[PDB]
């Protein structure tokens, strides 16, 4: 695992970088880069990746989604909650954001928090 | 165009292969020379 | 790279950079004994100093891969292959007056005796 693996990483990384260099619009390359990272388990890398992608297009429901999906599958539950509240702050009229926020809060048990986030939510009727 | 670039999709990997197999055996032989 | 005379004075055992060691009759007509061809090292690019113990039964050999090889120079095969150095294991010298002593120098900057 010294350098054959490491150079395979170097290659795939340089590729994804060049594809997003060409477009840096449509996001499938951003995602696939990031999920490749998460599968190699470097969530710091993958984190910066999702922040940059979110910069170029902060109106992407799937981007927000799979960002937080990474955070939840890796249970940085605090990090995940920060993600969810930022989401529902910037794209409130998207509903599945609110939903997944609650559902995760519920299997977390903090139903006081779930109540107050539903109060938030209903402020938008 | 399309299908040509499919041909070097592998024969490129042989190059890093023939770079790998030489150099792993090379540098393990007792010489840590870097390309540059 | 390296050539060492067997303490019997009968053979010049030269580590050939073809990753193996070749024995020749140093007393007879420049004969290459292919029945004495030590196999298994990687010497291309390295000068592995290989030696012979005093009883002509054992040969010691270095590899740049950290490998101290202890061969039975008659059976042409190694009986041991272990970690000698981290860098290029240059000098693997068998002691002629000690039984177990294999002293190694190398590009590693640490100078070992093994017994």
């Amino acid at each position: 695992d010294e350098e054959e693996l490491n150079d395979y990483k170097l290659r795939k990384r340089k590729t994804f970088e060049d594809n997003i260099r060409k477009n840096r619009t449509v996001i499938s390359n951003w995602i696939k880069y990031a999920q490749w990272e998460e599968s190699l388990k470097e969530i710091q890398r993958a984190r910066s990746i999702y922040e940059r992608a979110l910069d170029v297009d902060y109106r992407n429901i799937t981007l927000w989604l799979k960002y937080a999906e990474m955070e939840m599958k890796n249970r940085q539950v605090n990090h995940a909650r920060n993600i969810w509240d930022r989401a529902i702050t910037t794209l409130p009229r998207v509903n599945q954001f609110w939903y997944k926020y609650t559902y995760m809060e519920e299997m977390l048990g903090n139903v006081a928090g779930a109540r107050q986030v539903f109060e938030r939510w209903m402020e938008w009727q | 165009k399309a299908k040509r670039k499919a041909r070097e999709k592998q024969l490129e990997e042989a190059r890093r292969l023939a770079a790998l197999q030489k150099r792993r055996e090379l540098r393990a032989a007792g010489i840590e020379i870097q390309k540059k | 790279p390296a050539v060492t005379l067997s303490p019997n004075g009968k053979w010049l055992a030269c580590q050939s950079m073809d990753n193996q060691i070749l024995i020749f009759g140093a007393q007879n007509r420049f004969r290459l004994n292919k029945k004495k061809i030590f196999k298994g090292h990687m010497v291309a690019g390295y000068a592995c100093q290989v030696d012979f113990s005093p009883d002509m039964s054992y040969v010691i050999s270095g590899d740049g891969n950290g490998k101290l090889n202890i061969w039975d120079w008659k059976t042409t095969k190694l009986y041991s292959r272990f970690k000698a150095h981290d860098k290029v294991c240059i000098g693997a010298v068998w002691h002629p007056h000690e039984t177990s002593k294999v002293i190694t120098c190398g590009w590693d900057g640490l100078i070992k005796l093994w017994d």
